[PDB]
RNA sequence: GCCGCG
């Protein structure tokens, strides 16, 4: 769980440490993190908000 | 799995699936069938004295054993014989230089070794084997655009893979076209062929946007106008990815 | 135009073919067996084919003859191909010979060597008989690959 | 100590082409402002573009209309590639109503006040049965790059109606732009270059002007070089507690221990909030039972507390 | 083995194996440089090759 | 250009195919640009049909015998305003277009007859230092898309 | 909506030395980054006002290649010296100077004769150090206001081979930039996402802040559009 | 079970 698959294409602007990720992708293996900020910063109190 | 010498013009050598199947999937070439019982045959020229005539008899891959066959790009004289006294052929599943008068059967053309499929890369002979099948193997998957676009550089089998693979629009008893939609082509059937009685009109119905099997859509769009004589095995409208009756 | 195909090839190609007609009318003769003249036909067939890599080689190597300030003098070529070659980008000189040299002795029917040679590389183009030879060594390392 | 390019001999070789020639340059700016130039006016230049269409009978773009010869996505297609010009106005609304046989090309769109057709043989459909017509509402905008009809998102917000068949907009009148630079014709200089600039566009702009609007684009853009210089959220919080409607006895104690905004009361845990004086078994399930009241349960943790 | 593994591959090779060759005749021969940095002014501008 | 791509995959793989597919596209292109020029400018038809004609009687003992005088004005042109677009030039498979057919087309429509021509930076408009190949490649979009994957 | 363009906003700027810097500018639209970049580049680099040395001129030996009489450093590495010192002319185009000098010690740029329009920028910048032990070396340059770079190709100038023997034809690097570079990347502001991101790298010999470098060549390039900008002006 | 992708 919390993974994800996609083709890969060249990024030259890229550090050594670094990789690209879409933000589709994201937003997706890091929804419990997402959900934790919400109610972290007051934004959404209950988790259905 | 692998590419026997008797394989030459009955199936092709370069179009095959990649990782398991290799060997086991293969493709007829352009000018194979089938005999009576069921063997795979070719066409192949005679050759009478040291002339090269017309006739064309098919000859299986036992038959092929015994016999002296010429290759394809065998220079000839306007009276058919050979310009070279010396020229190649293939004996018995070997290839070798024989005499002017030795030779019983040429090659009918040089598309008889490679399938339908691989006889569409322009430039084949200036390409590995491999990538040739990879590239043969990859036109396949190529999806219809919203408009087609002939090739540039072609072969001139795209005419018969267009005409041949039925998507296309083919008028069977051409006359002069008399109306034209987006959807339907009417046309009048000339005089000159004519079932007495009732008179005769020919009404082909384009199929609109229609899923295929691999969810691409499916459609036909006219290629005649108004009053444009038509003949007999013209097309009248390009299915997917077909531009003018040619493959694109 | 950037593989330069060596002038002497077609010179090379005639020689071979005249000693292979030489040791086909001595085997005529009935002094040699099949076993000696096979063998001695690849033998000559292989060395062909090392000179003749060995001649597009030198033109290629240092093709560019440059003048400078004083008469001229030769250095190494800037010839695309030979500067993929050599820079080990991609490609090595087995590949360069195939794209310029003639392709090279090769079968694998069933591991054996066929007689006669493919005399034509990748620039000029291959007649049905040479396509269907590669073929067999091509299908044989796909398949090979693959399992 | 630097001559200043001025335009002149401006060229038109037709309709479409243009060329443009800038005399006195000095040695090396030629390069420098045709680069900048192309890049500019292939980049961003206004322009008018259709956005939408709306014929009769039409449903989709993927449909046929019974007497027109082409689909109705080759329509839009056909369309797409058509040019105008319009003074003073972005959202120009354009009818086309023919009826009868043959090509129905721009030139027989209804004439607008002010909406100057560049092509009037450009056709767009053809009509091939006599008693066949084509009627359409074609709208065109003003813009300024590239913008796919599928990335607009904010024309969303009122609904369109079903026909309201949506066209990518290309809003750009430049279509090829190259240059070169030459001797100049100065004698008295000891050595001048001229730089000239042959543009071909869709015919919309006037290439005075797009060389002008080039040429205020980049000196807008380096005016910000010429002076370097420069070296808890939720409505339900943040309000008073005294809306809760507590009891008599939890007036006195909430205010004892200085919460004052309901936001600061649901950090509390239960087992501190046990510990302030009389507070009251009961009278703690009191003041949980009101905040669950409001879908607050008490115990959360937030970031920050500003004094509001 | 212990060789690296992250190298330089394809076209990088291309690049710095094109940077760093010479030819008998170019712009510039046996010029004064007092630098690396006069090296790229003088290249990227344009006098020298 | 519409589409770049590298030269390193041309020789490790051993596809001269694409190099001498892209030379004959540019010089079918050019010939096509040479009569758009040529229909633009609205000349007459005779010089129109001798220089289809010409474009047509080329090669070295071709079987194509193509002649226009059997054709009247108006199907000539509209087969011109069919081949502005370029002329779709065809090889068979196994004998097709030598080098010297490609080198003589491209000379017909005016191109360089080595199939380089000199590139231009986009973003620095600096010349690239040696002449690139560029032409016309017919390419296809596989039916692999991210949006399924 | 249309004619109303990105600005760039909160320029970034991280000072390093006196005579190094590197300048950040977000966001601008897209591809203007490239093209705000080569074109201030390439004027920085090809046509700037400055000041360098031109002709030099040594007592003695006066040949290309010469024995130097002992000065432990050959008149290459000489030439290559007072190359890169910089200097500050003012209300003058061309003007001499002249070094005399004996004893043992490096002679730097310092020991150079002083005059009131010529500021010299590296007084300490060393040209050699001495003749080998002690003895005099006595050399007279000058110097000439120009634009760009431009190396010494040919002198053509005076008549047959005076000016060369009386310059030595050092090479001139007018433009006080000794090295511009520039990188384009990524950068977003809203809901927009292909914005572009300049950073600019600049190092300067001296006689010029390199935000004084950058802010002359803007105004030049401004400038440069006058005839086009003037009429079709906001204000 | 079949087809394809690296």
């Amino acid at each position: 769980d919390y993974s994800g698959r996609s083709v890969i294409t060249v990024g030259p602007y890229l550090r050594l440490h670094q990789c690209g990720l879409p933000k589709k992708m994201a937003l997706e293996l890091f929804k419990p993190f997402i959900y934790g900020k919400l109610e972290l910063r007051g934004l959404a109190t209950t988790i259905k908000a | 799995r692998d590419v026997h010498p008797t394989h030459y013009g009955r199936v092709c050598p370069i179009e095959t699936p990649e990782g398991p199947n290799i060997g086991l999937i293969n493709s007829l070439s352009v000018y194979a069938q089938t005999n009576e019982y069921g063997f795979l045959e070719t066409p192949y020229r005679k050759v009478t004295d040291g002339v090269v005539t017309d006739e064309i008899h098919y000859l299986s891959a036992i038959e092929e054993g015994n016999y002296v066959i010429a290759q394809a790009n065998s220079n000839l004289d306007e009276e058919g014989h050979f310009v070279e006294d010396l020229v190649t052929c293939r004996s018995k599943g070997e290839s070798s230089l024989f005499s002017r008068d030795q030779v019983d059967y040429m090659d009918v053309s040089t598309q008889q070794v490679v399938s339908v499929g691989a006889s569409l890369i322009p430039f084949l002979e200036h390409d590995d084997a491999n990538r040739a099948l990879m590239g043969a193997n990859m036109q396949r998957q190529a999806v219809p655009t919203l408009r087609a676009d002939k090739p540039l550089v072609g072969t001139g089998m795209e005419r018969a893979v267009a005409v041949d693979s039925g998507v296309t629009a083919v008028a069977k008893r051409g006359g002069v076209v008399q109306y034209v939609d987006a959807s339907r082509i009417v046309i009048k059937v000339n005089e000159d062929e004519m079932y007495p009685g009732e008179a005769g009109i020919d009404i082909y119905n384009l199929t609109k946007y229609t899923r295929s099997n691999q969810n691409t859509c499916i459609n036909q769009m006219p290629c005649v106008s108004l009053g444009e004589p038509v003949e007999r095995g013209d097309v009248l409208a390009d299915g997917p990815s077909t531009d003018l009756g040619e493959l694109a | 135009d950037d593989m330069v195909i060596p002038e002497k090839k077609h010179e090379i190609i005639s020689e071979a073919e005249a000693e292979v007609a030489e040791i086909q009318e001595q085997f005529q003769s009935g002094l040699v067996t099949a076993g000696e003249r096979y063998n001695k036909v690849i033998d000559i067939w292989a060395a062909a084919n090392d000179r003749v890599s060995k001649a597009m080689m030198d033109n290629l190597q240092t093709e560019t003859v440059i003048n400078r300030d004083g008469q001229e003098e030769k250095q190494v070529s800037f010839n695309s191909i030979y500067m993929m070659a050599d820079s080990g980008a991609r490609g090595s000189a087995a590949q360069i010979r195939q794209l310029a040299g003639m392709r090279g002795l090769m079968a694998k029917p069933d591991g054996s060597i066929i007689e006669t040679p493919i005399t034509a590389n990748f620039r000029e183009g291959l007649n049905v008989l040479q396509y269907f030879i590669s073929t067999h060594g091509a299908r044989k390392g796909l398949a090979d690959t693959a399992l | 100590e630097f001559l200043k390019p001025r335009l002149v001999d401006i060229e038109q070789v037709s309709s479409t082409h243009a060329k443009v020639t800038l005399e006195p340059l000095e040695r090396g700016f030629g390069h420098t402002l045709g680069n900048a130039l192309r890049r500019i006016l292939l980049s961003s230049m206004p322009g008018c573009a259709v956005t939408e269409v709306e014929i009769d009978g039409v449903l989709h773009e993927y449909s046929t209309k019974e007497g027109v010869q082409e689909d109705i996505l080759e329509i839009l297609l056909n369309l797409k590639g058509l040019a105008v010009r319009v003074q003073g106005k972005d959202e120009v609304i354009l009818t086309l109503n023919k009826s009868g046989i043959g090509p129905v090309t721009a030139a027989d769109i209804t004439h607008d006040g002010d909406v100057e057709i560049v092509k009037p043989q450009h056709v767009i459909c053809h009509l091939t049965d006599e008693n066949a017509s084509i009627s359409m509402r074609i709208k065109v905008q003003r813009g300024r790059g590239y913008v796919p009809a599928s990335t607009r998102i904010h024309s969303e917000e009122d609904e369109r109606p079903i026909g309201r068949l949506l066209v990518d907009a290309c809003y750009s009148p430049v279509e090829r732009i190259a240059y070169n630079v030459e001797a100049a014709r100065v004698e008295q200089r000891t050595d001048l270059d001229k730089l000239v600039i042959e543009m071909e566009t869709n015919g919309t702009i006037d290439p005075e002007e797009a060389i002008r609007r080039a040429a205020t684009i980049l000196a807008e853009q380096l005016e910000a070089f010429v002076d370097l210089r420069d070296v808890e959220f939720d409505p339900i919080l943040l309000r008073p507690v005294d809306d809760l409607e507590l009891t008599v006895r939890s007036a006195n104690c909430l205010k004892a221990e200085a919460i004052h905004y309901i936001g600061d009361l649901v950090q509390r845990t239960e087992v501190e909030l046990l510990k302030t004086p009389n507070l009251g078994k009961k009278s703690l399930t009191e003041i949980k039972d009101v905040l669950a009241s409001r879908g607050l349960s008490l115990g959360m943790r937030l970031e920050n507390w500003p004094p509001a | 083995n212990g060789e690296p593994i992250i190298v330089p591959s394809q076209d990088v090779v291309l690049g710095l194996y094109y940077m760093t060759r010479d030819c008998v005749n170019a712009k510039g021969e046996g010029m004064v440089l007092t630098g690396p940095k006069e090296a790229e002014r003088l290249y990227r501008s344009g006098l020298a090759s | 250009v519409d589409i770049v791509l590298n030269p390193l995959g041309v020789p490790s793989r051993m596809n001269i195919g694409q190099i001498l597919e892209t030379h004959l596209g540019m010089a079918a292109k050019g010939i096509g640009d040479k009569i758009n020029a040529m229909l633009k400018q609205q000349q007459e038809v005779a010089k129109l049909r001798e220089f289809i004609q010409r474009a047509y009687d080329l090669g070295a003992d071709v079987r194509q015998k193509v002649d226009l005088s059997t054709f009247s004005d108006e199907e000539v042109m509209r087969l011109a305003e069919n081949l502005r677009k370029g002329m779709p030039i065809a090889t068979p498979v196994f004998d097709g277009a030598k080098e010297a057919e490609i080198k003589e087309l491209l000379k017909l429509g005016d191109l360089p007859t080595s199939g380089q021509i000199r590139l231009y930076d986009g973003r620095t408009g600096e010349q690239f230092e040696r002449p690139v190949t560029v032409g016309y490649m017919y390419m296809l979009k596989l039916n692999h898309l991210v949006d399924d994957k």
